[PDB]
């Protein structure tokens, strides 16, 4: 079983930069190594086959090289759409083995999030639970702090965060923070606020609503 | 246009059987070697099985040998994967891929999800996400839908039946302590359009056969 060692596991490079992804095989496989690109939510796509061969339609920035047990994929002139995961695959003999993958992040200029807060719907409240959602839209880098406050009470341990994969056009992230309370507890308080800290904001931004104020 | 269309995925009980299909078009199927590749949730690509262009040769990963059977019908331009004695660790998205080059994968299918669990399939509750009247948004506002408490993955969310795509963000699902999934789908739109234009989130959960079209609009505030 030929083991495929791919390195680095991740990298972050700016648009127009030149990045290299390496793939090593435990045994000689001549030139029978293929490279695939997998964008978020999409099926894998072939970039390079048999070491260095590409189809007319694969950008000139995608070039493969190597032989025996050392292979390289070079992206010369990174583009926003190149944000994806890349895998090598030996097509020498079975079992066919893939590399562990390399996540390519596009390093762009700082972008502050646009913050939005959503109260729980009356429909959900009928079920005896209240979800309060704070959205941070289109920001970079991924590092962001979201803190919930209920009647000035600092909330901890009752929220969950989810972050999208980097956008293919603007290279930004979006983040959702969901605060979960029972209806009874929701109805005991008035002010619900989410405060966001991010390197793109001159100082923290706070968005809030008051319960029962349509 | 070389094309591979899969089908047959779904939710299966441990030890049960399932047969995947993959229809080919746009090339001489009889000269292409075919493969199955799978991707566990949040994991890398894993080779499953390979079959020669004529069907006289087959290859299998050690983890599926004796349980999976790859086959093809060159008269119908179809590839199959018969999965028996299914295990929980077989859960993944399954892809068919092939090439005129042996063990290559030049044309890929869109993928089909296979979930192996003894848990019960449950449809989500869909709740609106809309701001209150005193929201301090500028010229851009946000709406969304909360898709809560469903199992298993995945769910598909669209807006206005696909007519609205720009500015949409459907977040990755989070596994709650209950063992159920929950996610939010949001879309940013001009503020002036918030209280007038139609915004409908279309949710489809095929495992539980739960499909919903929910209109999202701010609360009445006269």
């Amino acid at each position: 079983d030929i083991q495929m060692t791919q390195s680095p596991s991740s990298l972050s490079a700016s648009v127009g930069d030149r990045v290299t992804i390496t793939c090593r095989s435990s045994q000689r496989i001549m030139t029978y190594l293929n490279w695939y690109q997998q964008k978020p939510g999409k099926a894998p796509k072939l970039l390079i086959y048999v070491g260095s061969h590409s189809q007319s339609g694969v950008p000139s920035r995608f070039r493969g090289s190597g032989s025996e047990t050392d292979f390289t994929l070079t992206i010369s002139g990174l583009q926003p759409e190149d944000s994806a995961t890349y895998y090598c695959q030996q097509s020498f003999f079975t079992p066919l083995t893939f590399g562990g993958g390399t996540k390519v992040e596009i390093k762009r200029t700082v972008a502050a999030p646009s913050v939005f807060i959503f109260p729980p719907s009356d429909e959900q409240l009928k079920s005896g639970t209240a979800s309060v959602v704070c959205l941070l839209n289109n920001f970079y880098p991924r590092e962001a702090k979201v803190q919930w406050k209920v009647d000035n009470a600092l909330q901890s341990g009752n929220s969950q965060e989810s972050v999208t994969e980097q956008d293919s056009k603007d290279s930004t992230y979006s983040l959702s923070s969901t605060l979960t309370l029972s209806k009874a507890d929701y109805e005991k308080h008035k002010v619900y606020a989410c405060e966001v800290t991010h390197q793109g904001l001159s100082s923290p931004v706070t968005k809030s609503f008051n319960r029962g104020e349509c | 246009e070389v094309q591979l269309q899969e089908s047959g995925g779904g939710l299966v009980q441990p030890g049960g059987s399932l047969r995947l299909s993959c229809a080919a078009s746009g090339f001489t199927f009889s000269i292409y070697s075919m493969n199955w590749v799978r991707q566990a949730p949040g994991k890398g690509l894993e080779w499953v099985s390979s079959i020669g262009s004529s069907g006289g040769t087959t290859y299998y990963a050690d983890s599926v040998k004796g349980r999976f059977t790859i086959s093809r019908d060159n008269s119908k331009n179809t590839l199959y994967l018969q999965m028996n004695s299914l295990r929980a660790e077989d859960t993944a998205v399954y892809y068919c891929a092939g090439s005129q080059y042996l063990y290559g994968m030049d044309v890929w299918g869109q993928g089909t999800t296979v979930t192996v669990s003894s848990a019960s399939t449950k449809g989500p509750s869909v709740f609106p996400l809309a701001p209150s009247s005193k929201s301090t948004s500028g010229g851009t506002a946000a709406l969304g839908c909360l898709v809560k408490d469903y199992f298993p993955e995945p769910v598909t969310v669209s807006w206005n039946s696909g007519a609205l795509t720009s500015g949409v963000h459907t977040f990755p699902a989070v596994l709650q302590s209950s063992g159920l999934y929950s996610l939010s789908s949001v879309v940013t739109v001009p503020s002036s359009s918030l209280g007038t234009q139609t915004y409908i989130c279309n949710v489809n959960h095929k495992p539980s056969n739960t499909k919903v079209d929910k209109r999202v609009e701010p609360k009445s505030c006269d």
